[PDB]
RNA sequence: UGUAUGGCAAGUCUAACCGGAGUAUCCGGGGAGGCACAGGGAAACCGACAUGGCCGCAGGGCUUGCCCGAGGGCCGCCGU
RNA sequence: UAUGCCAGCUGGUGGAUUGCUCGGCUCAGGCGCUGAUGAAGGACGUGCCAAGCUGCGAUAAGCUGUGGGGAGCCGCACGGAGGCGAAGAACCACAGAUUUCCGAAUGAGAAUCUCUAACAAUUGCUUCGCGCAAUGAGGAACCCCGAGAACUGAAACAUCUCAGUAUCGGGAGGAACAGAAAACGCAACGUGAUGUCGUUAGUAACCGCGAGUGAACGCGAUACAGCCCAAACCGAAGCCCUCACGGGCAAUGUGGUGUCAGGGCUACCUCUCAUCAGCCGACCGUCUUCACGAAGUCUCUUGGAAUAGAGCGUGAUACAGGGUGACAACCCCGUACUGAAGACCAGUACGCUGUGCGGUAGUGCCAGAGUAGCGGGGGUUGGAUAUCCCUCGCGAAUAACGCAGGCAUCGACUGCGAAGGCUAAACACAACCUGAGACCGAUAGUGAACAAGUAGUGUGAACGAACGCUGCAAAGUACCCUCAGAAGGGAGGCGAAAUAGAGCAUGAAAUCAGUUGGCGAUCGAGCGACAGGGCAUACAAGGUCCCUUGACGAAUGA
């Protein structure tokens, strides 16, 4: 039982978006965050300089940790970041919000999904 | 002490000099005009009209005061008990109002006119 | 944004930049749970006497006697719990810590996000509170700190269509229950609460309903009374620029 | 609702037949007694191994592995930018209360640094010579030999 | 020792205690110290994969079976 | 239908329930010794009438003074009689008077009395005389020094554990103890009296190496404070009693010096603001107590009563709490603000008086013995070879010496001088004062809201209850009838209410009397569930139900 309200709502976002648009990452992304916090993700930087790609939006199901380098141009999008975290990113890329990544990308097309 | 129990403690236990003030009264508008107080400590000769009990808008003048129980006895507000005598019904001050006062001891008229103190 | 102050009289006298804290995110739980812990905080310990019940040299006979083994003395149950005046089997203890702890950063979370709550109209009407205005919180000039009489800053608060809100708390509640017995008779709703930057205003404090704070030190609790969001409040100019920071 | 909250009026309260819950003999003795009888299972065997030296004559080297100064090179702009050069000592954190600091060689080194430490591994030096750089013994860490 | 929820995250939390104050609440300070950040070995002592290969779920992509495939799975390799 | 069954009704019985709290329980702050000048405790007295409680002590619910207080009063306890108070009583604060007998109990003896001047007993001083003094006993626990179990745990049990716990003996204080290194040993170019708090750590260490037991250094804090002798060298330069005279002590050493920044002595430099003795002596703060202290008791309705509803108005540096015939900031006490006193902080801080800090050179002058240390036997500890202590035996050096740094010996190194002494503050408890509470609310909470350590039980040690509520006001029921009648009853009176009438708010169940409905002297027993009939039913809070016929019409199906 989710006691954070907004969480709350990004996971009814989410979902409205995999069920009206195209999107079927985010119905993926909602179905994880509804699990238990610890099944959710805490990926460090170094995880996603290994495994991203530039225009290929990084959808991460949890929180994004400041550990390693990155160097990569890509927009990381997170449920939360950390401090370091986000100001390494925007560095040589851009973290974004999932609520944001929803907006912009409803059809959660070109997509790669880091855990 | 905010404490119900205390507070009330504190009354039903009070030494005598300290049941004075369980029987005082406001005073009049004239009254409290001319000795600059709202109130006073009822008296054996002051006169006094009834503002609550049974007896409102009765005036009469204080005939008793008893500390130990801080109630007071007023001309003519009375109980007739069975033998058809005529016994006084203990009133509360605070449902009462001096309109008069006895001013035959030097040392109340004096606390009363003074600034610094109030009887 | 921006916040519009207002002079001694309800006109206004310029405007400030509303600060950050006021845009962040209404965190509902996480201000109940800063509430939930001072409350608990400041609870006092308490328990049975130790020995309460167990003053007896009570025995049971065993068996013989056509009786329940149960401790008597002089033909009369004691010290076991099912035997009246008998000590109770598990009873309130003073050992017991009744503290709840916090994250610091948890709690100056809270703290913010009840600061912001402050700042959205529609959440303090929800709250509860009446009054008839467009911006909220309510930012009057630091000419407030030297008001004196309780009077001068009603007529202001009314100056301000703000004042329905005391009218609101201006009714105590009896009490339902035995607290009545401890010393909790009455209660009343929490009214508006007024911030100010040297010391709190002690000619607003003795308004029904009103809380008196400081901005070094306004806490979780007067900006969201009992732990619900949106308290219409009051921040003296220098208040609201300090508050800032918190 | 609780589990607790829910035993009432079950009698048992979860404890199967009301003769089990009673005193320490539902526990096969207290604390742990039978450790190598009726509970032999999942216990460390009996005896003793080894030996300990007195505490005052053991030294606590305080560790760092390169992967963690060059991840963090152009972070370290309050520590000298020679044509890299950073003295470990002054990274690693409780290096006082440690008797030296010691550089391990785990990661990679995507630079040309010069590293001042008491102590290196052998792959701390031929990661970073590897990379064009170079390592430094301090006075107190010439030791070795 | 689990679990659920919440904060922060290569970090995290302060303890006693100090200041303030609206004076047991509360605001500020306090990182002593704990746990985590490397392990192996009785000890001396030595000290590791910011990824090299193959499968492949979810998900993404495409010209609709073919690519990319975090997690996971099987190996390599590394420290002692 | 009798005996009777079930449910209800009116009235009891009972005292649950609800509401109420003069009592508890727990937390916090403050404060903290009493006694031979006879305590604490007990006994017996003491009132106009007085049994209990409280007070007091033959001056007996009190006497005196000063201040406060004030028109009343004569305790709990509302009677009767009577008295006291403006000659300022009551009442409160401070100080004083009195203060029986037993009691450490002290002239001697004794179940609270008695017999014929008494510090009994033990001590110090001493005019050697009880002449001057001390001790004794108490206190809620806290504290210090001694003696020291077992149940229990180990699933038995011996070591171990419970535990240096329970209990016992001795003793101090308001706090105790400890304390200025023969320390530590993050081994250092380091720390620097002692407690305590956090941590170090369930680490080191112990252990049928089982179960279990369990530190320290350091660190962060709190509070901070450092000194005095013995001896060397001086050698009566001294101390105590007394108003003085005079006496006592003291060469077996009073007194000066001095105390590891060693000191003494000799020779110089310089100087003292150290120390030690002593005078003065708080601010602030904290706890408690007290003075002062704003604003409605206005209209209408209801009511027995307005603090209720409706209307109108006020204060607030005061909307804590209590009282008052129902819900009160504005009726009364209080509350905010300001101010005053006492106590504690504290004979402390500061200030002051006096004294003299210190340095060089020389000098083997001085520096604590059954000690340091070793062995035998025990206890204790985490202390392991390496804790601490007891007991028996043995037993050293002299600073050019000695001890310590977790096995011994020797060398090196680093640290430190034992076998003499004192020492504030920070910490423990809770008797006592005050405050507080998501504690209990009369079978609870204390055993104890009440006569509570009461009644009562036991030879004794010891054990030990239960009992709270009339009403706004006693208006607590006059008169009359009846009766053996201050009984009870009837009638009557009071009050909103007597089914509020005295263990008197409310008044449950079990259960009782009378009574209503159903059943009932030919009939069978888990007392009922579900169906369907009889009989029974004021309103309200449920409004449906029956029959012809017609519509629809699952499985089934003439
Ligand atoms: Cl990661
Ligand atoms: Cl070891
Ligand atoms: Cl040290
Ligand atoms: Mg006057
Ligand atoms: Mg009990
Ligand atoms: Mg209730
Ligand atoms: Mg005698
Ligand atoms: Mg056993
Ligand atoms: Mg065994
Ligand atoms: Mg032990
Ligand atoms: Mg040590
Ligand atoms: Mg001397
Ligand atoms: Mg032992
Ligand atoms: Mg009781
Ligand atoms: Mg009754
Ligand atoms: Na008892
Ligand atoms: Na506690
Ligand atoms: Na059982
Ligand atoms: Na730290
Ligand atoms: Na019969
Ligand atoms: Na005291
Ligand atoms: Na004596
Ligand atoms: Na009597
Ligand atoms: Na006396
Ligand atoms: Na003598
Ligand atoms: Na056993
Ligand atoms: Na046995
Ligand atoms: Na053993
Ligand atoms: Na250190
Ligand atoms: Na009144
Ligand atoms: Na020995
Ligand atoms: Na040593
Ligand atoms: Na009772
Ligand atoms: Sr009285
Ligand atoms: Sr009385
Ligand atoms: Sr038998
Ligand atoms: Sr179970
Ligand atoms: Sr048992
Ligand atoms: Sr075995
Ligand atoms: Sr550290
Ligand atoms: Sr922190
Ligand atoms: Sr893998
Ligand atoms: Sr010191
Ligand atoms: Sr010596
Ligand atoms: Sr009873
Ligand atoms: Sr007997
Ligand atoms: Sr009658
Ligand atoms: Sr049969
Ligand atoms: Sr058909």
């Amino acid at each position: 039982s989710k006691t954070n309200p907004r969480l709350s709502s990004l996971i009814a976002d989410l979902k409205s978006a995999a069920r009206s648009s195209g999107g079927a990452v985010w119905g993926d992304v909602a179905e994880r965050l509804e699990k238990p916090r610890r099944t959710h993700a805490e990926v460090n930087l170094g995880r996603i300089e290994r495994y991203a790609q530039e225009d290929e939006t990084v959808v991460v199901p949890g929180k994004v940790l400041g550990s390693g380098v990155l160097q990569k141009d890509v927009t990381v999008a997170a449920v939360d970041f950390s401090g370091t975290a986000e100001t390494k990113i925007d560095q040589v890329g851009e973290a974004v919000s999932l609520e944001q990544a929803i907006e912009n990308n409803p059809e959660g097309s070109h997509v790669r999904v880091i855990r | 002490s905010k404490q119900p129990d205390k507070q009330r403690k504190s009354q039903r236990r009070a030494p005598l000099h300290e049941r004075h003030k369980q029987v005082r009264a406001t005073l009049s508008a004239d009254l409290r005009e001319e000795y600059g107080q709202r109130n006073v400590r009822v008296n054996a000769g002051d006169t006094v009209e009834v503002l609550r009990g049974d007896f409102a808008g009765e005036e009469g003048e204080v005939i008793n005061v008893d500390l130990d129980k801080a109630v007071i006895h007023v001309e003519d507000v009375t109980l007739e008990k069975t033998d058809g005598e005529e016994v006084p019904r203990p009133l509360d001050t605070s449902n009462v109002r001096v309109t008069d006062l006895d001013l035959e001891d030097e040392k109340r008229e004096a606390r009363l006119e003074s600034e610094d103190d109030s009887a | 944004m921006q916040a519009t102050i207002y002079d001694l009289d309800g006109n206004t006298d310029g405007e400030v930049d509303l600060p950050d804290v006021f845009e962040t995110p209404v965190r509902s739980d996480l201000i109940g749970k800063a509430v939930r812990a001072a409350q608990a905080n400041r609870k006092q310990d308490y328990g049975s006497d130790e020995y309460a019940g167990l003053r007896t040299p009570a025995e049971s006979f065993g068996s013989g006697r056509g009786q329940a083994h149960v401790p008597k003395q002089d033909g009369r149950a004691r010290r076991v719990p099912q035997a009246v005046k008998g000590r109770s089997a598990h009873p309130p203890k003073t050992e017991k810590d009744r503290s709840l702890d916090l994250n610091d950063k948890e709690r100056q979370l809270a703290v913010r996000s009840a600061l912001a709550a402050t700042a959205d109209a529609d959440l303090v009407a929800d709250r509860g509170h009446e009054f008839d205005r467009d911006e909220v919180p309510v930012v009057v000039s630091d000419d407030f700190e030297d008001l004196v009489k309780t009077q001068e800053v009603v007529s202001l608060l009314e100056a301000l269509d703000v004042h329905a809100d005391i009218d609101r708390a201006d009714e105590t509640k009896i009490k339902a229950g035995q607290g009545s017995a401890r010393g909790r008779k009455y209660r009343r709703p929490a009214s508006i609460l007024f911030v100010t930057s040297d010391e709190p205003s002690t000619a607003a404090r003795n308004l029904a309903g009103a809380d008196v704070a400081t901005a070094s030190e306004v806490n979780t609790e007067d900006l969201a009374p009992g732990g619900a969001p949106g308290r219409l409040t009051v921040f003296t100019e220098s208040a609201l620029a300090e508050v800032a920071e918190r | 609702t609780s589990k607790k909250k829910r035993q009432r009026g079950s009698r048992t309260h979860g404890g199967g037949s009301h003769k089990n819950r009673r005193g320490a003999g539902h526990r096969g003795g207290r604390g742990d007694a039978g450790r190598d009888k009726h509970e032999f299972h999942n216990h460390e065997p009996l005896g003793k191994s080894g030996f300990k030296r007195p505490q005052k004559v053991q030294e606590e080297a305080a560790t760092i592995d390169v992967r963690e100064i060059d991840e963090n090179v152009t972070l370290l702009a309050a520590d000298d930018v020679a044509e890299f050069r950073v003295d470990v000592r002054d990274v690693v954190e409780e290096a006082d209360d440690a008797d030296y600091v010691k550089v391990l060689g785990a990661g990679q080194v995507r630079h040309e640094l010069t590293l001042i430490a008491d102590d290196f591994s052998e792959g701390a030096r031929e990661k970073v010579e590897g990379a064009g750089g170079s390592v430094e013994l301090t006075d107190l860490g010439e030791e070795r030999q």
